[PDB]
């Protein structure tokens, strides 16, 4: 103790200062687990070394800690720390920018692509990217030992100015190299846009109208007094898209989003259930605005009618959870909610009452131009030759779903990489007997994808949605219609 | 570099003099009578007087065979030269004689030996000399242990030496330093070469790292299973690339004394500080620095606050490089992990195959073995053993030797020394007792290794072979062109067919094909982490399946979870749910960089969970059919190798009769056929012993045993018993479930 | 920690020592038992003090445990601990030899049968078939205290030669004295024989084939290639004879027995 306060009152005649704290939660913790009794003596004495900062000087206290639960409570009162300042985990944008950053120095020759090497690091932090490029400068160095006379002192100045840095060490680099943010929540600004999504015009007409109005003109609405719509629910055949217009919208309006998965949902009913729904309400408050996904919101239903019958409770932990830190919520801190299910006819009915998830719109299979749009989504990356008819193969698709297009859309690209592997063995197989001997100069063959790869990849296929579940949908749709 | 001199041999035979060459003497600026130092290998340093010699070369250096010996070198190596002078006089010198030197002397050495030699003499001195004496008869050899100042004297006429002592051996045991270099370690391939990729740069050349103005490594994480051979790695390497390997055990710096433990650790790191490029070795780390939560009293917390501390204490400092070796990867605190700390992680697994009888062939040194020893079987049958276990299985062996031969009546002289291990040699019989009387410690290790199963094991199935080598082969030898056009590839493929027919060979054969490494989940132990531990287990199996890439994780009986969810009791669900969703989870959390293929195998699929059937997820869907005409030739070849094959007739009609067979009833066939045939002998044996007890001395010549006749007859009579191991329904619901995956 | 020091230094010079650690596990249970610090302390200094016993006067080191997962799993790494060798319960003819080792000096009556008492106590051990004797003994003095009773000079070893111990006095030290070992699972060869049973001719031939070849002839079971069978499963109507199979077997092929029941 007498370390710290020294350290406060040497702070205190030395002008406005800064104090950092590293590393807080390792010397006080959770009054539980408090197991001696020095470190109590310590976390009174530093409770009151804060608490004596009446006035003094003009001192700032910083303080850096992991887990926000992990701190002592009694550190949370006024006159103490009490503003809260996230630093969360960079994302691609952030990524490009750190590596622009840590090779300044260094001399890149005109190969590398930082882009793409940014795009390739998903789950990575400042220190690993550091390392990354640290590593890489190593290789290059390594690479090159004969350039650079190791001999007996200092090095010269040509030689490091000759070296250069390839994508190869790069790629090297990052095979050998594990990232550390992995298992954490993403919480990050989408890419799809709207073009991406084939059809569904008067649906993003009313996803507009539900979510951007309120926050693009709050004046009109303070003005004429309309609580807008907490939440929508989403439900319809599987595999048609509800998680594209979820991003789109998400991008649209320019918020974070954050998704929780069905297997996220069923972890957390066994055991830990309380703690994890606050924390993830917690952080979606935290970064407002922001639209909060929730997808498989059927699963609980779905585990809990079987020959089990003991999933139920922790079912109904994780759906209480759910409206009690719903209902009771600030609309102020924008957290649009959103929910999709494919299974609409068990959802219990508490869900669907006034204040909670209210509005439900209905996502149609894709049918006739909407064939020909999402074709066109799914051909603008790949390149496809000028000689297939897309018109016949969405005329000829009648009852299919875009999950079920895309599979038929790689299956062809599949076909194409095996024939152009196949060429590539042969002709390797030709001329490794006769030496160099193309009088006509032909490089690799270009993608030219033709006809019959897609004949082939539609004479093998699937129809995932089946017909019966189409009037079921319907069903239940006149049932809404007329019965509520 | 004008200071590597290749070696030669002396004109005079002084013990303190080299011979120069005048252009490099004029070059180094040297004159007569004064000291330099001599460094040569293993850390050997060495103090002579120059002297000036024109008939040697400039490249040689003209030495004599005591030096040589002091500085462990021999012709044609290179020993660099450095001007030494700051010698400072010496005031008192201990000497001693080699053991094997003073056998019946019984006189004082000081006058008729260390009198006349050390007189006008002005020789110098250093720790670790070893130099021989002439004098009326026998060589007599010293060892000079302690002088004031240290290690540089020099021999004056107002000096006090003495001679008092207990003859001291030759080097005592000091041969680590000398001995563990790289050619004692095996079945270590790549972690050695990883380590000295790795570290070879910061410790050779520190002043070329020093001025490129690049963050060294600080820290080397070395877990595995104890007696693997840990510290012997960081010995190796230490004494390799020239450091001061300072060892700090566990245990001894724990219990020292109440509070002061800290205090030995911090002095420990200030030597190691001040001592030029120098490796820490940490053992047993765990036993220091265990979870905060398993922590009790204080002072374990204080050790560890300290150690974090004189860590984090590192930067820049010196060129010091810090490795520890602990047991289990989650048992050291998470703290000790943050960047600047032990961050880059090394596995030493346990050796496979070729590295046990790598191993065995390093340990076999001294013994002279017989011109029977096969080391190949002694080492493929030892399935989970260590280093430890392979060098006390040597010892045991030489010992049981001497047991079946014994000092017999051998008074023990002293005399029966060199014969001892110069008579002798090792049978099959001692080395299949110690196998037999072992302990293995392995045990319960999931184990990781290519396996030896290649494509002529399996029979037929051209289509199913083509499909997966298409599915695996491609996307890592030809990553290049799904880069340029843009795909996903595949990320899993899962089997389903009839049970007997081949998936576990087809999945080894796959990952034989790959060179890559093989890691078996069976479904007992899949049906066994339900009940508790259902996070956990899962989580370091895909960890460790992810570390060793490239592998080919294998998932058998899949179907196991919810054919034991169905029943009288669903109260498994619940374990049942959460086992699949970490499998979903950790599955969905996999990066395309690394190369780990996830193969899943069940028998019953119309049962499984439809969540895994999604795209990301295991997908592709290949239905293993029955085997049918050429692939029961095939099979029934594959499993016709044996030793005792005879010439045997054809098996085309054994292929013909068979229908509607798996590969259980086929292997149950041969077996069949073998054991009858075992039978056979064994009464033929059993009737010549009793006709031999009833007929005395009516076979003294050594008549022939029967041989392998492995006939048609018994062939016929054990097949007899043939066995249909599947129904025929089960066909038809797999071919229209089949019949429903396409449309 | 002085104590042990002291002692392992003063054994390492007296040349071919060898030390006895009784009762091991009092001083190094298992890690999550201990409590304090100063079990911490004494575990880690026999850590080191075994650890730095390097060769010496080739000094040995013995210690008794009664369970081996109670010590310190760190108590088996390679260089400490790691032979160890069991001692378990006497068994039918161990108690035999206990007792004729023990009923030594004193002088039996000719109606004393050894051998029926050792067949028919069971689940004792060493300690037990002492006690069992010394009671017997003072039993058998008690009821003739009219030897002499007064005279300071101890009796003459005339009468006491005169001290025939008879079954009587052994059944009743037997009657009233508990056991020990009890629940213990007992590792014995039984001596049921292949007469006990009457039938099963074919059965008999089919379990000969499946346990005594394999340890008999080895080399020709590896030289055909085949992997000798590991397990054998009967089913049948209820009674009939299979424990007494099973302990038949076990022991013609001569081998020790251990039973599970449900
Ligand atoms: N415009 C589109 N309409 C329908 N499906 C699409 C479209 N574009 C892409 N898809 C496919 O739909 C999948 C995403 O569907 P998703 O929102 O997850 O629906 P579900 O939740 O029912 O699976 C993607 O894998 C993509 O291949
Ligand atoms: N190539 C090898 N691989 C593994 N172990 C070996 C090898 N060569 C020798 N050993 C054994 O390793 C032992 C030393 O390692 P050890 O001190 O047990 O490591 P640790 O203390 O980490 O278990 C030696 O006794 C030696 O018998
Ligand atoms: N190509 C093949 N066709 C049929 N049987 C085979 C083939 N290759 C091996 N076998 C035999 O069939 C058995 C396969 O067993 P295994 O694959 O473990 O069962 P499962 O097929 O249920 O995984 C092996 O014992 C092997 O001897
Ligand atoms: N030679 C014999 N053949 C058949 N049964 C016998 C023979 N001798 C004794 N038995 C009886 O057979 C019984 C075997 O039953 P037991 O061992 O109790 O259970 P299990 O049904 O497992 O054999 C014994 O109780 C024994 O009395």
């Amino acid at each position: 103790e007498s370390n710290l306060r020294k350290a406060f009152e040497e702070a205190e005649k030395n002008a406005p200062a800064i104090i950092f704290i590293d590393e807080l939660d390792a010397i006080a913790p959770k009054r539980e687990k408090t197991h001696g009794e020095v470190e109590r003596r310590i976390v009174s004495q530093l409770l009151t070394l804060m608490d004596g900062l009446k006035q003094r000087a003009h001192v700032i206290v910083m303080a850096a800690t992991n887990r926000p639960n992990s701190i002592d409570p009694a550190l949370r009162r006024f006159g103490r720390f009490d503003r809260e300042v996230d630093i969360g985990i960079p994302d691609a944008t952030g990524r490009l920018e750190i590596l622009q950053i840590h090779t300044k120095n260094m001399k890149l020759a005109d190969d590398v692509d930082l882009e793409q090497v940014a795009n390739e690091t998903h789950g990575h932090v400042g220190a690993d990217l550091a390392a990354l490029c640290s590593e890489a400068a190593l290789q290059a160095i390594r690479k090159k030992m004969d350039l650079i006379d190791l001999e007996d002192e200092t090095i010269d100045a040509e030689v490091m100015n000759s070296l250069a840095v390839t994508m190869d060490d790069f790629r090297w680099a990052l095979s050998q190299s594990n990232p550390s943010a992995l298992r954490e929540t993403v919480v990050e600004v989408p890419q799809v846009t709207w073009e991406d999504i084939g059809g569904l015009e008067d649906v993003k007409r009313e996803l507009q109208e539900l979510v951007q109005y309120p926050v693009e003109h709050p004046d009109k609405f303070l003005k004429f007094g309309m609580t807008p719509s907490k939440g929508v629910l989403f439900y319809g055949p599987p595999g048609c898209g509800k998680t594209l217009l979820a991003k789109a919208i998400a991008n649209e309006c320019q918020a974070n989003f954050i998704s929780i998965k069905g297997p996220e949902l069923l972890t957390m009913w066994f055991g830990e259930s309380e703690a994890n729904v606050r924390e993830i309400f917690d952080k979606a408050r935290q970064a407002a605005p922001c639209v909060l996904f929730f997808d498989e919101l059927d699963s609980i239903a779905k585990a809990r009618g079987g020959n089990i019958g003991d999933g139920g409770g922790a079912a109904d932990r994780v759906i209480n959870q759910i409206l009690t830190e719903m209902d009771g919520m600030s609309t102020k801190k924008n957290v649009f909610i959103i929910g999709a299910t494919n299974r609409p006819d068990i959802i219990d009915p508490a869900i669907l009452r006034p204040g909670r998830l209210d509005q439900l719109i209905y996502i149609p299979l894709p049918d006739e131009k909407s064939r020909v749009a999402i074709l066109k989504a799914n051909l603008r990356k790949s390149p496809v030759a000028k000689d297939v008819d897309l018109e016949f193969l969405a005329k000829m698709t009648n009852g299919f779903s875009g999950a079920d297009l895309t599979e038929i859309c790689q299956r062809a690209c599949k076909l194409a990489i095996r024939e152009s592997i196949e060429s590539e063995i042969r002709r390797e197989r030709e001329r490794q007997t006769n030496p160099s001997a193309m009088e006509v100069e032909e490089d690799d063959p270009v993608p030219e994808i033709r006809r019959d790869h897609f004949e082939e990849a539609m004479r093998f296929a699937r129809r995932s949605v089946s017909d019966n579940d189409i009037r079921k949908y319907e069903m239940f749709a006149q049932t809404l219609q007329q019965s509520r | 570099r004008p200071n590597r001199l290749i070696v030669d041999e002396a004109i005079n035979e002084d013990n303190s003099v080299v011979s120069l060459s005048q252009p490099k003497m004029d070059e180094l600026q040297l004159f007569r009578g004064d000291t330099v130092l001599l460094k040569g290998k293993k850390r050997r340093e060495a103090v002579c007087i120059v002297l000036s010699d024109d008939t040697c070369s400039d490249e040689k250096i003209r030495m004599n065979r005591v030096v040589r010996n002091n500085l462990r070198v021999r012709l044609g190596d290179v020993i660099s030269i450095q001007p030494c002078p700051d010698v400072k006089y010496g005031k008192r010198i201990h000497v001693l004689p080699i053991d094997d030197t003073v056998e019946g002397i019984t006189g004082n050495l000081f006058e008729v030996y260390l009198k006349p030699y050390f007189l006008e003499a002005y020789r110098p001195i250093r720790k670790g000399d070893i130099f021989l004496v002439r004098g009326g008869m026998r060589a007599v050899e010293f060892k000079v242990v302690e002088t004031d100042p240290s290690p540089y004297c020099i021999v004056a006429p107002d000096t006090v030496i003495h001679c008092e002592g207990e003859p001291i051996k030759r080097e005592d045991e000091e041969e680590s330093l000398n001995e563990v270099g790289y050619d004692d370690i095996g079945g270590c391939r790549k972690q050695l070469a990883q380590i000295k990729e790795m570290v070879e740069l910061p410790l050779r050349h520190p002043a070329l790292f020093k001025a490129i103005g690049v963050k060294p490594p600080r820290g080397i994480l070395l877990y595995g299973p104890p007696g693997t051979g840990k510290t012997l790695i960081a010995r190796a390497v230490a004494n390799e690339t020239g450091a001061f390997f300072f060892l700090i055990n566990g245990p001894e710096i724990m219990s020292k004394l109440a509070g002061e433990s800290e205090s030995n650790l911090r002095k420990a790191f200030e030597e190691a500080e001040k001592n030029a490029p120098a490796i820490i070795f940490i053992d047993e780390l765990d036993a220091i620095a265990p979870k905060r939560e398993k922590t009790h009293g204080e002072v374990e917390r204080r050790i560890v606050s300290q150690l974090l501390t004189l860590m984090d204490g590192l930067k820049q400092r010196a060129h010091v490089i810090v490795m520890a070796a602990t047991n289990r990867p989650n048992s050291i605190d998470p703290a000790l992990r943050r960047f600047g700390r032990f961050d880059r992680e090394v596995d030493i697994g346990i050796p496979d195959a070729t590295g046990r009888l790598e191993i065995l062939q390093i340990h076999t040194k001294n013994m002279k073995l017989a011109d029977d020893v096969d080391l190949e079987q002694v080492a493929n049958e030892t399935h989970g053993h260590v280093g430890a276990d392979l060098a006390a299985l040597c010892s045991e062996a030489a010992l049981q030797a001497i047991r079946k031969k014994m000092d017999l009546i051998d008074l023990e002289d002293e005399t029966i020394d060199a014969e001892v291990m110069n008579s002798l040699a090792v049978t099959m019989d001692d080395f299949r007792w110690a196998l037999s009387q072992s302990n293995p410690s392995a045990l319960r290790e999931t184990v990781v290794e290519v396996p030896q199963v290649t494509w002529e094991d399996i029979g037929g199935l051209e289509d199913v072979k083509r499909e997966l080598q298409e599915l695996v082969q491609y996307p890592v030898e030809h990553p290049d062109k799904f880069l340029k056009f843009g795909m996903t590839p595949s990320k899993g493929v899962l089997f389903y067919g009839p049970p007997g027919c081949g998936k576990t060979l087809l999945a080894k054969a796959i990952a034989n094909e790959c060179q890559a490494n093989f890691i078996s989940i069976k479904g007992p132990e899949l049906l066994t982490m339900w009940f508790g531990e259902s996070e956990a287990n899962v989580r370091e199996i895909f960890d460790k399946a992810r570390q060793a890439a490239p592998c080919v994780l294998f998932f058998d009986e899949l179907d196991s979870i919810a054919k034991a969810r169905g029943g009288n009791i669903g109260d498994g669900g619940g374990a049942a749910d959460r086992v699949i969703n970490q499998i979903l989870t950790e599955m969905d959390g996999m990066s395309t960089k690394k190369n780990v293929f996830i193969i899943g195998a069940t028998n019953r699929p119309d049962i499984i969970d439809p969540a895994i059937l999604r795209p990301g997820r295991l997908d592709q869907l290949i239905y293993i059919p029955l085997p049918d005409e050429k692939s029961r030739v095939a099979i029934l070849k594959a499993n016709l190798r044996k030793s005792p094959v005879a010439k045997d007739v054809d098996l085309e009609f054994l292929a013909k009769m068979t229908n509607g067979f798996s590969g259980a009833d086929l292997t149950e066939i041969c077996q069949r056929a073998c054991k009858l045939a075992i039978r056979e002998s064994i009464e033929s044996e059993i009737r010549r012993e009793r006709e031999r007890q009833t007929n005395p001395s009516a076979m003294e010549v050594e008549e022939d045993d029967p041989v392998p006749e492995i006939r048609r007859d018994h062939f016929e009579e054990a097949m007899r018993f043939a066995r249909r191991s599947v129904s025929d329904n089960d066909i038809r619901k797999y071919e229209m479930f089949a019949q429903t995956l396409q449309q």
